[PDB]
């Protein structure tokens, strides 16, 4: 049972600054595909990011609507999945869900790997 | 009563209307999951291979001998004169000549006939039926209907006598032969017809009988010098040869894109042949006048056009907020949907003119459609063609 | 000597695999053919088995004794009683390590078999053997005589040119001779000297030397036992499976390689050559197959390239520029014309 | 981006029966289909990845057959415990897009 | 075996043993075009315009 | 081969030419000496 | 195959007549191939069940330690495969049919 | 089909069409599907050097 723990939610001043924290315990951390999702009313899940692995540099590919202002910053020293979101819009907001990814086949290097695992989830409320 | 024809294809939605004074329209939405075509089948007889029956020799030693008509399939019996045979403990007779062997040889059939056997049969009077998911005013119900006329259904008011098919078609021709869960088309001959070295060779009414028909061009000939055997030189079996000469039966070889399948017989998702329905809608299931929003302006903007299979068109409008029925009334446009903002729909024409129809009023929409991307796709056209 | 070489062989151990066609049936046959290899010329064919060659059951040299697995033990047997056939019967040359170099003609599939007390132990391979004749004459079996061309031949040579695969740990490998049922428990029952892993359904243990008897279990089908020996080595077959860590313990020298050398090809018979006017008549009598490769010698050669198997009479053309004529593996012979 | 649909959206259904869904898709993902679930206010579940490989935890009564741009998801056997909305992952290529889901629902 | 049909009134259809590498060209209109090779399921193709 | 009892795998990557890789799920295989694992799915294989 | 001289069951025997009396031969030592080599699976009753590849005859053959006793017969042995892939022999794998 | 830029090279393009495939219920194999050795067809079939 790998274990994943969402936590810094709540509500804010719009159009500023956030942070979400997954704090994970279950699997060889520094060696771990991880990604988040988020669920909106009326709309369903949405892929937001997905980061990469000591072994290829700690990569951060991410979404379209959130280049530049969602950017992911783990750290090896604690085992703990960061998001540090930014310029919060009215749509921004959704219950998110950190996420391990599981590679499932690596054909010729580049690999492809799904979503196994998720969080309890964690509600934002961007709103005034 | 509304009354209609369909296209007979899997995984096709029909969306059409009732126009009718005092209240709205309604879309009637049909997406047929599976068109099948049972057919009548009467076993005309099986066959396998044949096992040559050789009931053991007698040999009278300086005597003679008669033979007996034993009735058994392909019984052949012969005497023959002047014999001198050995066992392993020497010789069996004292008299060289004034010997004699009589044989007799039949052709019972394989041991394994339970298993490796063709059951023949002709075909008749074919049946057709469907799994529809019917839609009228938000009833997905799925259901079964065998086109035949009055075979009705009655869900709820409407009764729909779907049938019958536009055309008598069949893939299985009048004589059919199952073997190894694949159907062969082949003119295999009546019981008693059986020529030998072709299908035929043995006929048995069914499987467990005890009736076997057997030409096998059966000749029996002389034993050797110094030998008790029975010989012959019987026609090859068919059944083999049948096998070492077949063509591939018809899942291969079908037309009208048929599925050919085995228990029982059928021929699913033929794409071939238009549908009619009729359709007594009653009249509790229309409520217009002051019901259904009315008296909008959004009129009409296109956002992605191009002609393709899938569906290739996002059209959006800018608007009370109830439930409409979308309908196009030529086929230069098939809607996804039936109700409602945006809509996405395919099309072959270059550049559309449809007129989107509301319950309220109809809306005009043009634009310029952009060839599609990939030109080999996995999925039938969604939308039938025009003339420019 | 012949110990440099062994040097690495000596730290494996062979091992069980499957194969589909053993003699009844699928089985885990100590004789497996992880690969068969014949792009040699003259039917000399290398077999990569399960099986080792060269050693005996514990490592010390032997030399022409073949040494596998049963069931977890090491047993060996001599050369001469096993057998391997693709359609005809082959002929054992040599053998080194897991490797095994055969004189075996054309076949569909490979079998290979022995016999040790009264059981017959088989498998087969559908690994095309290839009969791959040298030359310009099409032999299927080579000739008493005739000339010497070149060939690459797969070498009775044990040594080191170059070539090597992996040597690498072996996966924990399960036993269920060692659980059994003592009535009440599930007992657990080692060999001396190595230890034994137990999945039960919770526990995972280690035990090193005890028959240990566990409750929380009734019956045996729960329980699984799994060898730990950690101390000989393997190649990375895909019929073993693959322990945690590393694996990748050395490298070890494929033997009997591909070398250059010379083989005896056939001449054909001399064909009878009847001179005409720009014209020359070849009676051509063979006694195998052999090509008919013949050229004029000006910018348009209109090359000509038959194989003949029948006797043929074939009248061919010469100008005043020239004609090149061979018959199979005879040397070239031009002729000219003249007025 | 690649647009999928989710079909159908409503196939309700009663006990010991057989049902499906659809996910089909525009470009041609050759295997790398997740069939997923989802509850009321609880998080997903990896049902069915590379649509030939079920999950571990799944009973088997869901099964997996597909490729390319066509896709199934067949329950031989619909115990109800089955109340939930089904969806599906592409992840050959990003944006990671998924359908909008199928709610099956029971009485 | 390589097993090829159209999916109209007319399916044209081939049967033919491939055993050495070989390069087929065939035709597929907007109503179909089958492909069975060995013991493979049936793929099945449409072009679009 | 990487068999896992009643658990999962992930694949990863080694740069060698054709590299493919391919996580299995719902085996229950032979050696010689019975059954490997126990648990009937959940089960894993990779192929590399 | 599958008795004894005396009538009392036993597994892998076969049991012929010499002459007049009835022997004993167990079924690892009775041999028999087609083109190359077959491979008895099980016996039963007068039948024989064996694995065998394709041929022109059957030679079924065993010994008692000085002779050889050898019977051929030019009985068709047919390699039927399975699918629309043609085999002369089955793979390590592929799919089920 | 594999191109090595020298014989002592480390590096090799392989494009050999190497698909694995579902393993049989009770075997533990690593199966494969993909094209043949495309120096042996030509070593079949080249033109007469």
């Amino acid at each position: 049972e790998v274990q994943l723990v969402e936590s810094g939610a709540g509500l804010v001043q719009p159009g500023g600054s956030l942070r979400l924290s997954c704090a994970a315990s279950g699997f060889t951390f520094s060696d771990s595909w991880m990604s988040w999702v988020r669920q909106s009313p009326g709309k369903g899940l949405e892929w937001v990011g997905r980061i990469k692995g000591k072994p290829d540099g700690e990569t951060a590919a991410y979404a379209a609507s959130v280049k530049g202002r969602f950017s992911i910053s783990r750290d090896d020293s604690k085992n703990t999945l960061y998001l540090q979101m930014n310029s919060l819009k009215t749509e921004d907001t959704a219950v998110y869900y950190c996420t391990r990814d599981d590679r499932t086949s690596c054909r010729r290097g580049v690999c492809y790997a799904a979503f196994h695992s998720w969080g309890q989830g964690v509600l934002v409320t961007v709103s005034s | 009563e509304h009354a209609t024809t369909m296209p007979s294809q899997a995984g096709i939605s029909y969306n059409t209307i009732v126009n009718r004074a005092g209240y709205a329209p309604l879309p009637i939405s049909i997406t047929p999951t599976k068109i099948k075509l049972i057919p009548t089948v009467n076993l005309e007889y099986v066959t396998c291979h044949y096992k040559t029956g050789m009931d053991s020799p007698a040999i009278k030693c300086c005597g003679s001998q008669e033979c007996t008509p034993t009735y058994r399939p392909d019984e052949q019996c012969k005497v023959f004169t002047g014999v001198y045979p050995f066992m392993w403990g020497g010789a069996y007779c004292f008299c060289d000549t004034e010997n004699t062997q009589v044989s007799k040889a039949y052709v019972m059939k394989s041991d394994d006939c339970l298993a490796d056997h063709a059951e023949a049969y002709k075909a008749h009077t074919a049946s057709v039926q469907a799994f529809l998911n019917i839609t009228v005013g938000e009833h997905s119900i799925v259901t079964t209907v065998y086109v035949n006329g009055e075979t009705p259904v009655n869900f709820n008011g409407v009764k729909i006598t779907a049938g019958p098919l536009s055309t008598a078609w069949t893939p299985f021709d009048r004589k059919i032969v199952q073997y190894a869960g694949e159907i062969y088309n082949y003119d295999f001959p009546e019981y008693g017809a059986g020529q030998p070295g072709a299908f035929g060779d043995i006929q048995s009414r069914t499987v467990s009988s005890s009736d076997l028909y057997a030409n096998t061009n059966l000749v029996l000939q002389r034993p050797k010098a110094g030998a008790i055997h029975v010989p012959y030189t019987q026609a090859p079996s068919g059944f083999e040869q049948w096998k070492k000469d077949k063509a591939p039966s018809l899942k291969f070889t079908a037309p009208f894109g048929c599925e050919i399948y085995t228990n029982p017989i059928r021929a699913e998702n033929c794409a071939v042949g238009s549908i009619p329905l009729a359709f007594d809608i009653p009249d509790a299931l229309f409520t217009r006048v002051s019901e259904t929003p009315t008296l909008s302006a959004a009129e009409c903007t296109l956002n992605e056009c191009v002609y393709s299979s899938d569906f290739g068109g996002i059209a959006t409008v800018k608007y009370k907020s109830g439930k409409c029925a979308v309908h196009v009334p030529s086929g230069t446009a098939t809607l996804k949907e039936a109700a409602v903002a945006t809509i996405h729909f395919s099309t072959a024409n270059i550049h559309p003119e449809f007129r989107l129809q509301i319950c309220t009023s109809y809306v005009t929409c043009k634009g310029d459609c952009h060839p599609p991307k990939d030109h080999i796709v996995t999925h039938p056209q969604y939308h039938a063609q025009t003339f420019t | 000597s012949t110990e440099e070489l062994f040097n690495e062989y000596k730290l494996t151990r062979p091992y069980m695999a499957r194969c589909i066609r053993c003699a009844v049936g699928s089985c885990h046959s100590p004789i497996a053919i992880e690969a068969v290899k014949s792009d040699g010329h003259d039917g000399y064919v290398r077999l990569q088995t399960s099986s080792q060659y060269g050693l005996d059951s514990s490592g010390n040299l032997k030399g022409r004794t073949m040494r596998y697995d049963m069931h977890g033990t090491i047993k060996e047997i001599p050369l001469h009683q096993v057998s391997l056939y693709t359609s005809r019967p082959c002929h054992i040359v040599d053998g080194h390590g897991y490797f095994l170099l055969a004189r075996c003609p054309a076949g569909d599939s490979i079998t290979m078999e022995f016999k040790k007390d009264s059981v017959r132990h088989s498998c087969s391979v559908p690994y095309e053997v290839k009969f791959n004749p040298v030359g310009r004459e099409l032999y299927t079996h080579p000739p008493e005589h005739g000339v010497e061309q070149a060939c690459q031949v797969y070498a009775h040579d044990a040594q080191n040119r170059g070539a090597y695969v992996e040597m690498h740990l072996p996966g924990s490998e399960v036993d269920s001779s060692l659980v059994s049922l003592s009535g009440s428990s599930v007992t657990v029952t080692p060999p001396d000297g190595t230890s034994a892993l137990v999945e039960c359904e919770t526990k995972i243990s280690e035990t090193i030397n005890k028959t240990k008897q566990f409750s929380q279990c009734t019956k045996k089908e729960q329980c699984r036992a799994y060898r730990l020996q950690n101390d000989k080595w393997v190649y990375n077959s895909d019929k073993l499976p693959k322990a945690a860590g590393a694996t990748l313990k050395g490298k070890l020298h494929v033997p009997f390689l591909l070398a250059d050398g010379k083989c005896t090809v056939p001449l054909a018979p001399e064909p009878m050559i009847t001179f005409g006017f720009r014209s020359v008549s070849l009676k051509l009598h063979p006694k195998n197959p052999t090509y008919l490769i013949t050229r004029q010698l000006a910018d348009e050669p209109h090359y000509t390239h038959e194989l003949i198997s029948e006797p043929a009479v074939r009248n061919f053309t010469v100008t005043e520029k020239g004609w090149e004529f061979v018959w199979g593996n005879h040397p070239p012979k031009r002729f000219w014309a003249q007025e | 981006d690649i647009q999928m649909t989710q079909s159908p959206s409503s196939l309700s259904a009663s006990a010991g029966d057989r049902v499906t869904l659809t996910c089909r898709a525009s470009q041609a993902i050759s295997f790398y289909l997740a069939w997923y679930q989802q509850k009321p206010g609880k998080a997903p579940k990896r049902l069915i990845y590379d649509a030939s490989e079920l999950q571990g935890g799944v009973p088997s009564r869901f099964s997996g057959s597909g490729s390319g741009t066509d896709f199934t998801l067949s329950i031989n056997s619909l115990q109800p415990e089955d109340s939930a909305t089904y969806f599906c992952l592409q992840y050959d290529s990003p944006p990671f897009t998924f359908g909008p889901g199928t709610k099956v629902e029971i009485k």
